[PDB]
């Protein structure tokens, strides 16, 4: 049972940046490459006593990549593992997709086939990338349509960086963001969005940081990963796998977007003041002042619900949670599904890396769930993609790239499809 | 010389098989390395019905433990008695079903049922005369309840005049723990009420309600519950293992319980159960134990029987017990609830009586009642059906995999009437 | 999405019990048409075949009425 | 100090306030092959 | 053979079961810890009516504890002799009525009777043969009227041909601790003059003037009023428990005070209680014990007996004495104050011997006289009822609960031709 | 069992101060948190050896929160719970209901709601605050509001502190009163009344304190509280939850305000003086001179009374001590009630805070009636409302901040048809 996780981006391969750093922590290896079983779902052993990641590091820009190169893991990563253009995508969906991707591509799909040669038992593919850009946009969305011809029935967990409403490190990002969903559409199994305002929030609520980096939201991101692929690493009284999210959460086709959240992110005050039992945290898992999405849940229904513990939790205390939110009506579910939920426990709790800022908690939950928030957060993207396009501003990049007008129209109308999806399917 | 062979599907299954076969091993004084420490000879003579001596005092069980992922696998060869299964006996797959009954039912189940059907073909024949097969598994997942009820098919198509036990635990509103609970359940009953010989519901609830109300725990982890089921598992097959007064054997349990052949759905108890608090106040006599026994808030179904006629019942006493107290409670039981008991049969209630008892006590027994009030659980699933089916949500994943429609609309139908002969004969 | 009747254990999952002390909803146990009419009830028995209410791809078709 | 495997009697440790960690291990797993795979069952 | 379990209800009635269970359990000399520790072999074979052996030497009594707060539970738990219940008999319960009888009979009792009738029935039927029930609550607090009248309801719907004892302490204005006392007492008294078999009116006012007149205590806490209280429980069921030159169970006294199905409110005195220094001064004849057992000031009511007519009496004495002497001082009483006696019935005293007293005393006697000046505290709670009801006070709250007005009509209608039937046979 | 507190303004967290050093004092908490099970109704036991309080302070000016931040119970409260804004609402009913109250409310309530999802047996809310600031009277009123539509029956014991008569320290404060009571009137269950010139009184009369600060009112304020949640916390011969004064004090479901008094406030040396007994503590607790609330009940009718009793007494005087009261004719009680009195006894006697003024006594009464010279004390409001308002003076800040004249309108109109109501009540 492995997953093999590919990073494409700026974004993408800073917070795999993290997550390979929570997971040498967690599995006690080396930055070296060796110890001083469960490994085996990502580390390949070579050799004798030399563990190797199951991972594509893949960026347009050389910046970065080489800097990981340079950094602390050298001898970490396979050589061949990380893949660096020679000119950036620079923000542009058509570059990175006809331009660039049409000689990059090949080279990762062709890498990635001997990854999943060398695997045994592999699950599932899980993406990570931001759609902001031009690289994690453009040729992600092409990476992931040649591996939905390449494989199809594996589940691709893709953990997307959508743009924030108001906080925005760029222009464009409302054309590459729904150029990149035209796509993201029928290719992703299941899509997770995560904002970087929203996780702004939470570092300022409850971490009490009032400056935070970059690094601060990738750390927390990877506790969030590490927390949902759990079950398949280590044993629990109820574990859940990879394949399992594909079934629960996606009553169709094309619906498949979930609003993730975690709790308990904690500071080391609060932690040593409050009491942390499963009641709480599972109130405060649904709580919108605790979500990885910037939108509020209050203001749709809810489709269906994904909890993952981990740590010290009997099933008595989570199943009387759950017993206790449905009689609740501050939140209230869609009147099809009257099991609503997918619990699932893991024995070992949360690590903790030196340096970190959360606290160590004997117990937390991850919710993936399922409402229709998100078709109200892509009605405000489609806004302000709408005043963008109404005239005809910056569309001469794209020409000049390649894309034909017509995409642009086609992209436009898709999503009004996935509008009207939503307002009936909630109905 | 009446065998049964062991068969665990899924999660669910994997686990409470795991203690069972820890507690059972118990009884027969077996250690965890594999050879036999005992006491009494009682316990020599009766092993050959769960275990098969291999080299030199070296017993191994009867038993197929047979999924799709080896999660579950390991975490049995973890525990102790972890290192006493047949390496042989580990069919097992790779994919991953996925609470997907499709999958677990066409796509994986045709390439896996193969080597298991070889599997326990070769431990059927291995012993002289079958008493029947006993699947435990679960009703709301997709590597328990698929490919459980595909193995249940080709063997009741291949050995079908021995007796078969199904312990499944079902799905509550309330601990709802699959999305697709329904469209999973009422597939796998749908299969039940033809395959099956008879079904012994569980659920999380009932089990939870038995945890706290009885056993006052502060901190029930599966474990118990699994202990729990195990209990009342060596509790039915307890007067083979033992000689008694009075003999009940499988075959024997299902005649006199099961009247019509669609009424095999039945609600089991288990007594005595007592908080560590309270066992100090209480006495051991078959007054304190059937009254117990027959409390509603001693059924391991979420089902009051209360709300309902009992049409048959059974009660299998372990011990050193007197059969005129035995009898006397049945009656009695039976004339002061005159409403509760269905009026054209006489004499709902049959009765057993082992002298071993478990390990620790003095007289226990267990409770097999079929009621009617099992119809109120088929109601709540197919009612959480038909709100899914009416608008197809998580359909897809169902349809893509081979699985029509008809056979949904044939799963409500038979739901359907059955509840309908259930509210018949009440 | 409803809350059914246990039948058992709702005197466990009274909303009181659960440490709600707000005013629960009712809205969900109001649904179901039990019996009685409160949470301690019976279900009412379903016969038949469910027709589609839905087209494809979860899109209610033209005749079935719906909140707006 | 010998105790009976009756339900309920035993208490176990949670065992995950103290630092021990649960990793599972591979024992049973699949040989690399093409269409045809081995299940293979270790110590 | 004859069985008495005992319910609790409410603040009062769980203090005074908790200092009742402190009395049996010396009068039959069984120690805190529940094991046995008495001397004379006449206190082993009566305590099947009170206790059930467990295992080992362990008496548990045969109660019920009820209430809505764990702060007389804790209150009881506290003290010793609290740690001889079992835990199973308790049922609480996290709201509270707040002497609010519509919420003690409608709201709360909704969701706890049904637990509470589980435990009562199971210790009904853990026994072979009922004698009665016997409840103490009060007639002012919520969840101790309210809840004790729905489940004296329940109870008398279920079992119709078993005794019913109900000792309930009524108010009085000078002791008038709830502000809604009359709300409270007129509905309560309106459902015991259909359900109750009998009642055995106490009230603290005349408990403070006992207290105070003749036992010159200084300082009377609330445990010597609730001991009196044992006392007088104690001194009621000492036949059953103790055999005797004449015996008297519970129906046999009951026959013999109720003329009319409707007439069962008993005034109540208990003697000897005489002041530490004044029991030198004394003597111990059964005239000593007359003298002060038919005194006015010595009732446990608010009633004072010679402003009405003794309907019947009954008297129960304790201890080794003279038929010949009881028997003619009953007649001497008769027949000196000959006006006080109802005309149409002579002789109108029961009496009965028992040869146990109470531990450390000589003689002891027990005094139920029915008489009709019980029709004054029954309109000096009328009065109030419809003193309050003509403005509508406080009535908000009961009906916000769901009780209507026509229930307060009818509950004082059933007070009025009541107090009118007293005044028809006075 | 357990009960929280809200506190809503200045004096509502400096009250709450008090109230919570008490507490530690009476459960041998230390201030760092951890002792050195009573308190599971105030503290919940987090973790090993900490307890947090089941209490928020809310409050829009920074200073006072800021203040208790960097007090001594730094570590006893959890800086989760002190809200605090950015700027006051000064004063101004319309600025704490309307402009500030609508961004501050939400994670106000939103924060109560897991406080009350922790707790377990839940008796009631109780909220501190005076009326007479913008912020207590203003989003006080607000938070009630939604607190009632959020739980509905469940009891609210409103620790309100009203304007004294004569002595006042604002000018706007008869505006914001009438607009806080017209919410009191319909969201409060059981509404307590707590004048500081009575408490001035008293702390020249008793106590001879000359120049009083803040601190000997709150402290005694605190006392008061203790001595009525002392049945919850621990064992009496007679306990009474909080629930209780929901039933047996509001005779009609407008009429909640509820005059309370103490006994024996008394200092050390006269506590030399005079022997301590249940006979004339009773008696001392229903003189004028002993409430907590400037009014003459000698000029009202009693409608019902509630009898705290802590320490050394046994029921039997107090017994007596109710019917010498029911005999002596200088107090009345109303018509249709004749059943006026509820007595409650609990065994723990008060403590004392080490500085505090009050001596240690063997017993003491806490009293909470219902009478008249409320309805007395709403005419004399009343008078100096419409003094301004005739001339519309200060009307134009609220007006600008959000509300207009229909609910000053209104809010008068109700107060009229209040004083119609307690008229037709004491009329037999
Ligand atoms: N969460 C998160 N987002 C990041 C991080 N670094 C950059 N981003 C996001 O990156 C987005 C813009 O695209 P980038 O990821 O910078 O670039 P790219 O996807 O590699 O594409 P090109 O710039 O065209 O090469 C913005 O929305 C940023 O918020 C990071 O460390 N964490
Ligand atoms: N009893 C008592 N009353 C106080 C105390 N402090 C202030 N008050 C009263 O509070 C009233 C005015 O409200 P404040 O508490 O001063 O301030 P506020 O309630 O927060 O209102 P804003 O000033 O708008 O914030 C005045 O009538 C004071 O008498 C105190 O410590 N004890
Ligand atoms: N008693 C018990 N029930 C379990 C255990 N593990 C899972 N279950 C039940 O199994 C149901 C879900 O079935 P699932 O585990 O998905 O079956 P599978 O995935 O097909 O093997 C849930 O309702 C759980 O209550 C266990 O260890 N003990
Ligand atoms: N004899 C006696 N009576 C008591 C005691 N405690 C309370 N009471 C009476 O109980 C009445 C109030 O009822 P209450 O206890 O509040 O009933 P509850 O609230 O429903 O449990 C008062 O009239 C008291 O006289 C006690 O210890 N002994
Ligand atoms: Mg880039
Ligand atoms: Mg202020």
């Amino acid at each position: 049972r492995e997953v093999i996780s590919i990073h494409i981006g700026q974004a993408g391969i800073q917070v795999g940046n993290a997550c390979w750093e929570l997971y040498c922590l967690e599995h006690g290896i080396q930055p070296d490459g060796q110890m001083p079983d469960a490994f085996n779902t990502f580390f390949s052993e070579t050799g004798a006593g030399k563990h190797v990641p199951r991972c594509i590091f893949l960026d347009l820009e050389p910046t970065v990549v080489d800097e990981v190169r340079t950094g602390t893991y050298r001898q970490l990563f396979h050589p061949e593992q990380l893949i660096s253009g020679k000119e950036d995508a620079a923000n542009n969906f058509a570059r990175g997709h006809y331009t660039i991707g049409k000689e990059i591509v090949d080279l990762a799909l062709d890498r990635i086939r001997k990854l999943a040669d060398n695997c045994t038992g592999l699950q599932g593919f899980l993406v990570f990338n931001a759609v902001g850009g031009g690289t994690g946009s453009g040729l992600g969305s092409l990476l992931l349509e040649r591996l939905s011809v390449d494989y199809g029935k594996k589940s691709k967990l893709g953990f997307t960086v959508y743009p924030s409403p108001q906080v925005s490190t760029a222009v464009v990002e409302p054309y590459n963001s729904v150029l990149s969903t035209h796509s993201l559409l029928e290719h992703t199994d299941v899509a997770v969005m995560l904002d970087n305002e929203a996780i702004y929030d939470i570092c300022r609520r409850s971490l009490d940081i009032e400056r935070p980096t970059y690094t601060n939201l990738n750390r927390l991101i990877a506790q969030v990963i590490s927390s949902l692929t759990a079950s398949l690493r280590f044993d629990g009284a109820l574990n859940v796998d990879i394949t399992e999210f594909q079934t629960n959460l996606v009553p169709y086709p094309r619906i498949h977007f979930m609003l993730s959240s975690y709790a308990p992110i904690i500071s080391a005050e609060k932690a040593y003041h409050e009491q942390l039992s499963v009641a709480e945290i599972t109130n405060a898992a649904f709580e919108p002042a605790s979500m990885m999405v910037k939108c509020d849940p209050r203001h749709g229904k809810y489709m269906a619900c994904c909890l993952m513990y981990r740590g010290d939790v009997v099933p008595k205390d989570v199943n009387a949670s759950v017993a206790t939110i449905k009689t609740k009506r501050t939140i209230q579910f869609v009147d099809w599904c009257p099991t609503g939920f997918k619990c699932g426990i893991n024995y070992q709790p949360p690590t903790v890396v030196p340096g970190g800022d959360l606290a160590k908690v004997q117990r937390a939950v991850c919710m993936i769930s399922n409402s229709t928030a998100i078709g109200e957060i892509f009605s405000r993207l489609d806004h302000k993609f709408d005043l963008m396009y109404a005239k005809r501003a910056f569309v001469h990049w794209y020409v000049g790239e390649g894309m034909e007008e017509g995409e642009f129209s086609e992209a436009r109308e898709d999503l009004a499809a996935l509008e009207k999806d939503f307002e009936e399917v909630g109905a | 010389m009446r065998e049964i062979v062991h068969i665990q599907g899924g999660q669910c299954g994997n686990q409470i098989g795991a203690k069972f076969w820890e507690v059972v091993s118990d009884e027969h004084g077996i250690d965890p390395t594999g050879t036999y420490h005992g006491d009494s000879d009682l316990q020599l003579e009766r092993i050959n019905v769960y275990f098969n001596e291999a080299t030199g005092g070296r017993y191994v069980p009867r038993a197929i433990l047979m999924d799709l992922e080896p999660g579950t696998m390991d975490s049995v060869r973890s525990g102790p008695y972890g290192q006493i299964f047949r390496p042989d006996n580990f069919v097992f797959g790779q994919t991953g079903a996925g609470n997907n009954w499709a999958k677990g039912h066409y796509t994986e189940g045709a390439e896996l049922i193969d080597s298991v059907l070889d599997v326990v073909r070769k431990e059927a024949e291995s012993c002289d005369c079958l008493q029947g097969f006993q699947v435990c598994h679960s009703l709301g997942g997709g590597t328990g309840s698929g490919m459980g009820t595909l193995l249940i098919s080709k063997i009741r198509e291949e050995y079908p005049d021995r007796m078969m036990l199904t312990f499944s635990v079902v799905p509550s509103p309330k601990v709802s723990d699959t999305v697709v609970e329904p469209y999973n359940a009422t597939l796998s009953v749908h299969q039940l009420v033809e395959n099956a010989d008879e079904c012994m519901v569980l659920d999380n609830e009932a089990l939870y309600d038995i945890c706290f109300r009885t056993l006052k725990l502060t901190t029930p982890t599966f474990g118990d519950l699994n202990h729990l089921i195990s209990a009342v598992m060596s509790g039915i097959t307890c007067c083979l293992r033992f000689p008694g007064q009075l003999n009940a054997d499988l075959r024997k349990l299902a005649v006199n319980l099961i009247p019509f052949p669609r009424l095999h759905f039945f609600m089991v108890g288990f007594t005595p159960l007592t908080s560590r608090g309270s066992q100090q106040y209480r006495a051991l006599t078959v007054p304190e134990l059937t009254q117990q026994m027959w409390d509603a808030k001693n059924m391991m179904c979420a089902a009051d029987p209360r709300h309902g006629r009992y049409l048959t019942a059974s009660a299998l006493f372990r011990g050193r017990m007197s059969t005129k107290e035995v009898d006397e409670q049945m009656l009695n039981v039976q004339n002061k609830n005159s409403s509760y008991f269905v009026e054209w049969i006489p004499n709902n209630v049959k009765s057993s009586v082992c002298d071993i008892p478990p390990k620790g006590l003095k007289m226990s027994a267990t409770f097999i009642g079929n009621s009617t009030a099992i119809q109120e659980m088929f109601k709540r699933v197919s009612e959480q059906f038909t709100a899914m089916f009416r608008r197809k949500a998580f359909l897809h994943w169902y349809t893509g995999e081979g699985m029509d429609e008809m056979e949904f609309t044939e799963a409500e139908s038979n739901m359907n009437d059955l509840v309908s002969e259930y509210q018949q004969y009440q | 999405s409803r809350s059914y009747p246990g039948e058992q254990v709702e005197h466990a999952f009274n909303s009181k019990r659960l440490k709600n002390w707000e005013v629960p909803a009712v809205d969900k146990s109001q649904a179901i048409s039990t019996s009685t009419g409160t949470r301690f009830g019976t279900l009412q028995p379903r016969s038949g075949r469910t027709q589609f209410i839905v087209d494809d791809n979860g899109h209610l078709k033209s005749g079935v009425p719906k909140l707006e | 100090p010998p105790i009976p495997k009756l339900p309920g009697y035993t208490v176990c440790l949670p065992q995950s306030l103290s630092d021990k960690g649960f990793k599972k291990g591979q024992t049973l797993t699949y040989v690399n092959g093409y269409q045809r795979e081995d299940a293979l069952a270790q110590v």
